[PDB]
């Protein structure tokens, strides 16, 4: 049961609920990020710089 | 010899809240433990220090002092608090270690 | 030497009939002595509508037997000098007798007539009926009662233990011969039964003459078969009876305990003595032990308060309760349940030596003549299964420090959802969601 | 009198696990935390973000 | 491996009494019980001997305020102080292994207190409340005014200290009422669960307070008055009594049974009293609820006895008659060979029941090595209790038909009779 | 005072104006404004700053 292990874990000794706070925002942020540049670029595709990029890079 | 005794009694003249009739008990700043202690005075001792005090203040609203006459004596002072306040400080240094047991 | 004097009391004999019943006794040399017997049955025993019938049996428990009616029976306990007492609680009645150490066996004899033989006589039923509704409107003024079966009706919403021993008030105008008569007869069982002597007395000439009024041997196998009650569910909640035309205030809280069994329950009533209890005469005043007693006293907050570790066969209730003045519940209520949080995080060894002492002090205590040796060995085998000698808490006492109290408290108190009864001016105590809040972080 | 009164039913709000009033809620008492807590935790997270 | 001691019971030059007994028990109870009290009160002093009751936790010459209840408490130990009008009493109770140490306190509260001003003026304002907390029960309402309306001196006096006297007292008053009356010869250090040898070494190497009888208790005239308190309750409390037998008086065994003879205190959960004539009789002259019962006060120099009733204020003129023409009745030959039979056991059993209790077996070794200085064998009360005649009883109850009664009654008195009317 | 949150001169302020504050049981989302008004005059008060800077 991961609820318990969890509530036992992290969310009952709140000195641990905020230490969880902060990992949590760290990996959140990571990957909330990725994601949602993903799902942007994705609907964007060939219209950022980022494609079109190699069109004129290379000395 | 008389050293300590020349010294104390000269520091005594230079404070000078005799000046004002003071004792040199009523001069002490209140904290807790002199707080406690000023609550354990005679009735009388108690009125008569709140006249003396009352009476200093007068005096520096006005911005004078007792006539030379009136000053309080370095021998004639009388040390009304102090008792007390040893025996509240000793109480509680009681009660202090006795909590750290 | 205290190690000693543990040693040299005389253990508790302890011998069952082949008909279910237990007969235990602790010999002294005292020429008086008290015995009774102590029934496992209550009010979590009653269903809805027979509410109240243990209450309406204890009533008239004495008010005659067939083999003597009132008059007689009466007259023949005075007589002898005897004292006949009893009472009745959720999960345990008792009916016992103090008397000189030579009626021993003319007592038992009377217990016995008591619970298999009861009259109920038709016409002092209905005297019994009009002295009950009394009763419940004199309790109905006992604000630290109401308070405590407020506690239950809500501890234990829902359930058998959320129950009054003493019944609504239509199970007392209702309940007829008939139910009191099976109450008695499905209740009233040697299995559930317990005789427990304490005085100057032989096991022996004791044990015989239990043989002896307490015949009725059992055929089928369900005659001896104690019967496991249906478990009551805990719900942290709360009931608030408001009159501000009250004078003081009522607040009790608590969390579930484990129930007789648990060894905890000896860690959790050191922890409770750390705590302990206050009232406006104890002489200590500001300098009590109790970090509670004391602040009450510095800020006034409570005319009185107790910590309570109240035990059920497979339960409990761990809490406390204070009265004070309508405008000083909040912070009293604060400062407490300060305190319950101080005990899960920073109790020091300081405080439990001191805890234990007084526990110590406080089971001693409850040895102090024969009726409470009696109730002491009445209770602890039908609770605990046998008695648990002085020599064997002090050992589970002496066990406790205060790492351990720490993790017992925090393991029933932390962050828990606790029953709440207010009763009274209550308006300055507020909000469950405050109070549930001051389950965590000293 | 304090005998006739009794909390009502609230089956109609209690959770899944606390409704069978002969099962000890202390059971499913670090699960039915642990979740709130998980959101609240969450909209920490969300917050710090 | 231990067994069963014997009482010793020493005693001083200076006329100090050590009354100790082993028992074994797992927790030791020492006590110094002392003759003073109310009765030595003056005008000039009253409620002192209260005031003086509350203050045992001030600061003493030996342990401070501070360290006699922490000190006390750090042993899981307890601490107490019991009086009547007549005695005092400073107890401690504490487990085998701690009485040395809840001794140092004992000894320190009762010969070494030092009543600071400061200490006293803020203890005062308690008087206020412990007597309030007290008053809760109208029966000790009726009782101040009793022993009032009875007397005109010592016991006339109240046990809780007069309003107008609070916050009156002196730190003065206080020490001289104890230099007066805690005075060796009026003191002793009675003790369960100690080996005498111990209890002793401590009370002489370490009493102060010495030698005298200090002040001596005014004899204790006989008033008869009676006193009413009108204030609606809707229960009357009455008590109507006579002089009764002074402690020790071979005419006290004789109450004691005229007591267990017209009934004192059930015996029976929610129980009528057979036994109890008293109640009895009184059951067949009211109709609504009720109780009634047989007063006896043993003092010094005196005593009272009579009868007490708690009735609805409508059925109090019924209740007081009937539960006279019973007293009368009785005062007549009314009196059974056999009732006397029933009331002997009970006061042998209830006697015998009474030290169960570690405080009960220490009251009773105690009083007896005060107000006498020896312990009177189980066996030699019970012959001395059962040595009482079917007349001497009978008699007993005609002394009080014919004495100067005194009464006290507290309730809506509307419907009561006045003394001059029984 | 027990408890510093009533006793402290500032911690007194906060706390008898935004949690120790009686509130009716019943006020409904049209009083969430108040609120919102100041949020929303601390963070115009901050974006400007901001701006007043360049
Ligand atoms: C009561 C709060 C405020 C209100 C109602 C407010 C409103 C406005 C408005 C209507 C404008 C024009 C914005 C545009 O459409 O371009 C503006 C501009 C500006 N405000 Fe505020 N303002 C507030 C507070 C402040 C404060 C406290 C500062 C900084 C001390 C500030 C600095 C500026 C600056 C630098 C501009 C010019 C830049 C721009 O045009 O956006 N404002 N403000």
């Amino acid at each position: 049961a991961l609820l318990r292990q969890a509530y036992s874990a992290l969310f009952r000794r709140t000195s641990t609920f905020a230490l969880t706070v902060v990992l949590g925002a760290v990996l959140f942020e990571r990957a909330f990020d990725q994601g949602a540049d993903a799902i942007f670029e994705h609907l964007n595709e060939g219209k950022l710089w980022k494609h079109i990029k190699h069109k004129y890079e290379a000395s | 010899g008389r050293l300590m005794d020349r010294i104390r009694k000269w520091y005594y003249n230079a404070a000078g809240f005799n000046k004002y009739g003071l004792m040199r008990d009523d001069t002490l700043y209140e904290d807790d433990d002199v707080k406690e202690a000023l609550k354990r005075l005679p009735e009388d001792l108690y009125n008569e220090r709140m006249f003396r005090i009352k009476r200093a203040l007068d005096l520096s609203l006005k911005h004078r002092i007792l006539p030379k006459e009136q000053w309080v004596k370095y021998e004639e002072d009388k040390p009304y608090l102090e008792p007390y306040l040893k025996e509240v400080i000793r109480e509680r240094l009681e009660r202090e270690a006795w909590n750290k047991k | 030497t205290y190690a000693q004097t543990l040693q040299n009391i005389p253990e508790t004999n302890v011998t069952t009939l082949d008909n279910g019943l237990r007969v235990a006794s602790e010999e002294s040399s005292q020429p008086t002595c008290t015995v009774g017997v102590w029934i496992g049955a209550g009010s979590r025993y009653e269903n809805e509508k027979n509410n109240g019938a243990g209450y309406f049996v204890e009533h008239l428990a004495f008010k005659g037997t067939k083999k003597r009616p009132c008059a007689a029976f009466e007259k023949e306990v005075e007589s002898m000098g005897a004292h006949f007492n009893g009472y009745t609680s959720r999960e345990q009645t008792a009916f016992y007798i103090k008397a000189l150490s030579k009626d021993m066996p003319k007592v038992v004899e009377l217990l016995a007539d008591v619970v298999q033989n009861c009259a109920l006589e038709e016409s002092q039923i209905e005297k019994e009926r009009g002295v009950i509704l009394q009763e419940l409107k004199e309790m109905d003024n006992d604000m630290t009662n109401v308070t405590f079966d407020y506690l239950h009706a809500t501890a234990f919403q829902g359930t058998a233990l959320a129950r009054t021993v003493e019944g609504t008030t239509e199970n007392i105008k209702h309940l007829t011969r008939a139910d009191l008569a099976s109450y008695i007869d499905t209740h009233f069982k040697a299995p559930r039964m317990v005789l427990a002597a304490a005085g100057g007395i032989s096991h022996k000439e004791l044990v015989d003459a239990a043989r002896q009024h307490f015949s009725g041997v059992s055929f089928t196998y369900k005659e001896d078969a104690v019967p496991i009650l249906p478990r009551c569910r805990f719900t942290g909640s709360e009931i608030r009876a408001r009159d501000d035309a009250l004078p003081v205030a009522h607040v009790a809280l608590a969390v579930e305990g484990p129930g007789w069994a648990d060894p905890d329950n000896v860690v959790l009533h050191v922890a409770n003595a750390i705590i302990g209890r206050y009232d406006r005469t104890f002489g200590g005043g500001k300098h009590l032990s109790s970090r509670l007693a004391a602040l009450a006293v510095e800020h006034k907050l409570c005319h009185s308060f107790q910590t309570f570790n109240t035990s059920y066969s497979d339960t409990g209730l761990f809490g406390f309760h204070f009265v004070a003045d309508p405008l000083s519940i909040d912070d009293m209520m604060f400062c407490a349940q300060g305190e319950w949080m101080r005990l899960c995080t920073s109790t020091t060894e300081s405080e439990v030596k001191r805890a234990k002492n007084h526990l110590r002090s406080a089971m001693v205590a409850q040895l102090d003549g024969t009726t409470p040796v009696c109730e002491t060995i009445g209770s602890h085998l039908l609770n605990y299964g046998r008695r648990i000698s002085l020599e064997e808490w002090d050992s589970r006492i002496s066990a406790v420090d205060a790492r351990m109290v720490r993790d017992v408290c925090s393991k029933y108190i932390y962050d828990k959802c606790p029953a709440l009864a207010a009763v009274g001016p209550i308006e300055q105590l507020l909000d469950y969601n405050r109070i549930r809040s001051g389950m965590y972080w000293i | 009198v304090h005998n006739d009164v009794t909390v009502p039913d609230f089956s109609a709000y209690r959770r899944e696990d606390v409704m069978d009033a002969t099962t000890s809620s202390q059971t499913s008492s670090e699960d039915r935390k642990g979740f709130s807590y998980l959101v609240t935790a969450t909209a920490c997270v969300a917050t710090a973000y | 491996c231990p067994g069963a001691e014997d009482l010793e019971i020493t005693k001083l030059p200076n006329g100090l009494i050590i009354a100790s007994l082993e028992n074994f028990s797992p927790a030791s109870r020492i006590g110094v019980f002392i003759k003073a009290g109310s009765r030595y009160e003056t005008t000039a002093n009253l409620g002192t001997a209260h005031l003086l009751r509350l203050a045992s936790p001030l600061t003493t010459k030996g342990a401070s305020s501070f360290r006699i209840t922490r000190g006390i408490e750090a042993v899981g130990g307890s601490l107490s102080v019991y009086s009547t009008r007549e005695k005092m009493t400073y107890c401690v109770e504490c487990l085998r292994d701690h009485v040395d140490t809840v001794m140092e306190y004992l000894l320190n509260v009762t010969t070494a207190p030092e009543f600071r001003p400061w200490e006293v003026t803020d203890l005062q304002p308690q008087l206020k409340v412990d007597k309030a907390v007290a008053f809760q029960s109208p029966q000790v309402g009726v009782l101040e005014n009793l022993h009032a309306a009875a007397y005109k001196t010592a016991l006339a006096n109240p046990l809780y200290c007069p309003d107008y006297r609070i916050g009156k007292i002196t730190s003065e008053q206080l020490h001289h009422f104890v230099q007066n009356n805690f005075t060796s010869a009026r003191m002793a250090l009675v003790g369960i669960g100690v080996k005498h040898s111990d209890l002793k070494q401590v009370a002489e190497q370490f009493l102060n307070i010495r030698s005298g009888a200090g002040t001596s208790s005014a004899k204790a005239t006989y008033w008869g008055g009676e006193i009413r308190e009108q204030n609606g309750h809707s229960l009357v409390h009455a008590a109507v009594v006579t002089e009764g037998a002074a402690v020790g008086s071979a005419e006290a065994n004789a109450f004691s049974v005229l007591q267990h003879v017209l009934g004192a205190g059930p015996l029976i959960k929610r129980g009528s009293s057979v036994t109890s004539k008293l109640y009895q009789g009184v059951a067949k002259a009211t109709t609504q609820p009720f109780d009634a019962s047989a007063f006896n006060v043993n003092y010094s120099d005196s005593g009272l006895f009579g009868f007490y009733t708690i009735s609805q204020a409508a059925h109090a003129g019924e209740v007081i008659r009937a539960a006279m023409n019973q007293l009368k009745a009785a005062a007549q030959g009314g009196v059974t060979e056999e009732d006397v039979t029933k009331a002997k056991n009970q006061l042998k059993a209830t006697y015998l029941m009474s030290v169960e209790t570690a405080q009960g077996l220490l009251n009773e070794i105690g009083s007896e090595a005060l107000l006498s200085g020896t312990h009177t064998a189980p066996s030699v009360v019970a012959q001395k209790i059962d040595s009482v005649t079917s007349a001497d009883v009978v008699n007993a109850a005609k002394k009080f038909v014919s004495g100067k009664k005194s009464m006290a009654a507290s309730g809506d008195l509307g419907s009561t009779p006045f003394l001059d009317e029984l | 005072a027990p408890n510093i949150r009533k006793s402290h001169p500032l911690l007194k302020m906060i706390n008898n104006s935004l949690i120790d504050l009686p509130a009716p049981s019943n006020i409904s989302a049209w009083w969430n404004f108040g609120s919102l008004l100041a949020v929303c005059l601390m963070t115009q008060i901050l974006t400007g700053l901001l701006l007043a800077m360049h």
